[PDB]
RNA sequence: AAGCGAAACGCAGCAGACCAGGC
RNA sequence: CUUCUGCU
RNA sequence: AGUAGUAACAAGAG
């Protein structure tokens, strides 16, 4: 039940790439990262931490 | 009959009797899987190891009477030893080979009928047609595609209902078939499954495969239909495409959808052309949908769509001037409207960008079970007269009309868990999501829509939120007609050079502006047969191929840009890219880039190959002079505005200096040859309109400045400007 | 006067 | 357009006197 | 000794 | 001995 609740919550979170899997996960990550890079201001320097 | 004898024998044993008596049917689901054998955590090694032992296979105890213990060579086919945890005996693979060699044979005419899903693949592959293989820069996008199309007229429940009724007619339960499609399928399967001894579980599994719809996320580049997704590995490659036409018949809905997507792409591309009508005719005559020329398909498939009709008018066929929305065919009888994106907040706090239509308009809606006359204005329903056959149909037609109105009272009526982005975070169509949500539950919308007094008119009856008709009160601008409403007819029209369709009286029926801007995916693969083979591809492919063409023809493009740039800008190879640049900013970007190129040419040296390659596609549109300075240029890609930075590298457009390679949207576009004429020598001269980038700041001419604030400089003075990704540089105004 | 509705993608209300 | 665990159950009246009062 | 087993 | 590497194998239970 706790995992079911967490999964239901994660499905609504854009940054949470856990519930999805396979190509669906890669698609979600690519879309999310794309939008994140887009909405970023042209005058704002950007860095990525891995 | 022997099952009862076996049950008696089980009852006789004490432990078995206790198990049978104590365990309920409900408890069976738990004890059914009560085993000791733990799932193998390394099946490959265990299989490789067990094939060496004498008896790795387990066979039903019956085999002992069906196969000799040893063959003519003396090899033991089976052993009397009992498998641990079951009655199955342990046998060697020689037993399987012996059975396949001289075991008991039976008729197999039932297998193609029960395994129809697998045999249809072979049947359609045998009749498939292979075209030439074209090497291209394939850009495969990940999206949900159909694995098993199933039956279009049956849902999950309907499929299971038929399955159960066909395989286990006695165990069906209280469920009853309630559709002509279900009855026909059940009759056909029962007729086909006569005297079938195949295991019922396999029959049910195969029927489920054939009936239940299944979808999966795959990286597709061509058609997303099941007939195309199954052969996706063979057709679409990483650097090539194999023209393939699967055998058999194709679903009419797939052809209609593919034709719509192709027509929309064609009109969107031809709209930015110098001769839109000629371009549309040439594209339509060259395009093919699933191996069928679009020219001959438009003459047989109505597919009413703001783009299909246009294409038909261009072809001279009579158009319908109608569009399908929420299962209702809308025909605009009077009035006109203009689309515009508006930001709205729903009742669940979500924020959306909906394409609101401005202007009074009057429509006729025709549905399978209803017909209505609608009159709407900008985000407001003026009047609606429904003539549905049933109360449920009336509710459905009203909900569709309210959603189509886009009234604020309906947007605020959205409640509960409604998502406008799928699990893949892709942006769904807000109108479809609203329509689906309100069809699932319309009580809130009806409650919050509003009520108005009814003017007593013969044949018109009001309707209340609780769905009961009333004569004194009704929903705002809603009436129900009991006498019916009138009807489809195709009207010949004339199309001018700019794709503006007009009737016999000259009234403009269709224009390219109303065509939907969504860049969708075709169910059936679309093939183009012109020199610019990527003319009607999607956004990412169009961008990658445009820059690839620029790089491949760089040895000539550089000469043309340096000598006759005005004629080069009008090259047709940039027209598809212009289809992605926003209509409003097209002229501004063209003028800005043209001035930047001219100033780069005036200033001796300072040639920048990467800057020219990056900005060349934006110069194609006609110039529109302005004082605006652009830090980035926006291009539409599947509803997202990708920003190309004028100075520097961005994920959308990057030039790796180490490898001297260009990547567009992560796809390699080519290497730039070493040019002795480049000689950057620090100064850029191609970042600001009328300003030269001297280089690194020095904290002397000024602390910092903005891109727009820099307009204060008159002439000759130098100052520091914060341009790009936080990179302040010294600049000089001419 | 029974008539169709062309393209359709909707389910029944409750 | 979208998409996941890829049986059985709406009462009822006294009546008849006499008094006071209402326009 | 013989019996039993190579994921328990 | 050897495998191998934070602990085993170099048979084990009757
Ligand atoms: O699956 C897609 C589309 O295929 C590409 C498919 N489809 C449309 N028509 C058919 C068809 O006849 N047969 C089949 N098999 N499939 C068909 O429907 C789906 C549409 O997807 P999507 O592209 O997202 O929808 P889109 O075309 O972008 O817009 P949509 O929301 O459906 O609207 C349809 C038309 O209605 C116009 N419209 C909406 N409103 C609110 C108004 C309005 O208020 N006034 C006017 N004048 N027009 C309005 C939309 O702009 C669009 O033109
Ligand atoms: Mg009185």
């Amino acid at each position: 039940f706790v995992e079911a609740l967490a999964r239901s919550i994660c499905e609504k979170l854009e940054q949470s790439g856990l519930p999805v899997g396979g190509n669906e996960k890669k698609a979600k990550l690519a879309n999310v990262v794309r939008k994140m890079m887009t909405n970023s201001q042209d005058t704002e320097l950007s860095f990525t931490i891995t | 009959m022997e099952r009862i004898k076996e049950l008696r024998d089980l009852m006789s044993q004490s432990r078995t009797r206790e198990i049978l008596t104590k365990t309920t049917v409900d408890h069976m689901a738990i004890i059914k899987k009560y085993t000791s054998g733990r799932q193998e955590k390394n099946p490959a090694l265990r299989m490789k190891w067990m094939m060496a032992m004498k008896y790795p296979i387990t066979a039903d105890k019956r085999i002992m009477e069906m196969i000799p213990e040893r063959n003519e060579q003396g090899q033991t086919l089976w052993s009397k030893t009992n498998d641990a945890g079951s009655d199955r005996v342990m046998v060697s693979p020689l037993a399987v080979t012996w059975w396949n060699r001289n075991g008991p044979t039976t008729s197999t005419v039932h297998y193609p009928k029960v395994y129809k899903t697998y045999f249809e693949k072979v049947e359609r592959l045998k009749h498939g047609t292979f075209g030439p293989v074209h090497f291209r820069n394939q850009v495969k996008i990940r999206r949900r595609v159909d694995i098993n199309p199933g039956h279009a007229d049956l849902s999950a429940k309907e499929a299971q209902d038929v399955i159960m009724e066909v395989v286990f007619p006695n165990e069906v339960g209280a469920r009853i078939l309630t559709s002509e499609s279900q009855l026909t399928i059940t009759k056909e399967k029962k007729k086909e499954l006569q005297d079938c001894k195949i295991a019922p579980l396999m029959v049910a599994y195969m029927l489920e495969r054939e009936l239940v719809r299944k979808t999966r996320f795959l990286p597709v580049a061509g058609g997303t239909s099941s007939v195309y997704i199954e052969v996706l590995h063979l057709t679409q490659g990483t650097c090539w495409e194999q023209m393939y036409t699967p055998g058999g018949e194709v679903r009419n809905d797939d052809v209609d959808q593919s034709l719509i997507i192709a027509a929309r792409n064609i009109v969107r591309r031809a709209t930015v052309s110098a001769d839109p009508l000629a371009s549309l005719l040439e594209m339509c005559h060259s395009t093919q949908i699933g191996g069928v020329r679009m020219v001959d398909i438009l003459r047989q498939n109505p597919t009413e769509e703001q783009a299909v009709d246009i294409c038909k008018a261009a072809m001279g066929l009579r158009i319908s001037s109608s569009f399908s929305f929420g299962g209702f065919t809308f025909k605009r009888t009077s009035g006109s409207s203009v689309k515009r994106e508006e930001e709205v907040l729903t009742g669940n706090l979500q924020t959306l960008k909906i394409r609101v239509h401005e202007g009074y308009e009057e429509f006729t809606m025709v549905g399978r079970r209803a017909t209505a006359i609608l009159r709407k204005a900008t985000r407001r329903l003026i009047q609606l007269i429904v003539s549905g056959k049933d109360e449920q149909s009336i509710a459905e037609a009203i909900i569709v009309a309210m959603v189509f109105s886009q009234e604020d009272c309906m947007i605020k009526a959205v409640r509960g868990d409604l998502n406008f982005v799928n699990r893949a975070n892709q942006r769904l169509n807000p109108m479809h999501q609203l329509l689906r949500h309100f069809q699932k539950d319309a009580k809130v919308l009806f409650q919050n829509w509003g009520i108005e007094p009814i003017d007593n008119v013969m044949g018109m009856i009001g309707i209340l939120p609780d769905m009961t008709p009333s004569t004194e009160m009704s929903l705002r601008g809603v009436r129900v007609s009991k006498m019916g409403v009138d009807s489809t007819e195709r009207v010949v029209v004339s199309i001018d050079r700019f794709l503006r369709v007009r009737d016999q009286r000259g009234n403009v029926l269709l224009s390219p502006e109303e065509v939907s801007e969504t860049q969708g995916t075709e169910k059936l693969t679309i093939t183009y047969s012109s020199s610019m083979m990527w003319e009607i591809n999607g956004p990412e492919s169009v961008l990658v191929n445009t820059y690839q063409w620029i790089i491949r023809n760089w040895e000539n493009v550089k000469i043309q840009w340096s000598q006759d740039p005005t004629m080069l800008y009008n090259k047709m190879e940039f027209e598809p890219f212009q289809s992605l640049v926003p209509k409003a900013a097209r002229g501004q970007y063209s003028g800005f880039v043209r001035v930047l190129f001219q100033q780069m040419r005036d200033v001796l040296g300072t040639f920048d190959t990467v800057q020219i390659i990056k900005l060349l596609p934006f110069a194609a549109a006609p110039p529109e002079q302005s004082r605006m300075q652009f830090s980035s240029l926006t291009v539409n890609v599947r509803g997202s505005g990708m920003r190309i930075v004028v100075r520097g590298n961005s994920p959308v457009f990057n030039y790796n200096k180490a490898t001297k390679r260009l990547t567009v949207l992560g796809k390699d576009a080519g290497a730039l040859m070493e040019d002795p004429d480049e000689g950057t020598a620090g100064v850029e001269s191609a970042v600001l309109r009328g300003f030269l980038i001297l280089g690194k700041e020095n904290k002397r001419y000024g602390p910092a400045l903005s891109i727009n604030e820099l307009s204060n400089l008159a002439k000759g003075e130098k100052a520091n400007v914060l341009i790009g990704q936080g990179d302040v540089v010294l600049v000089m105004k001419r | 006067a029974a008539a169709a509705a062309a393209f359709a993608a909707a389910a029944a209300a409750a």
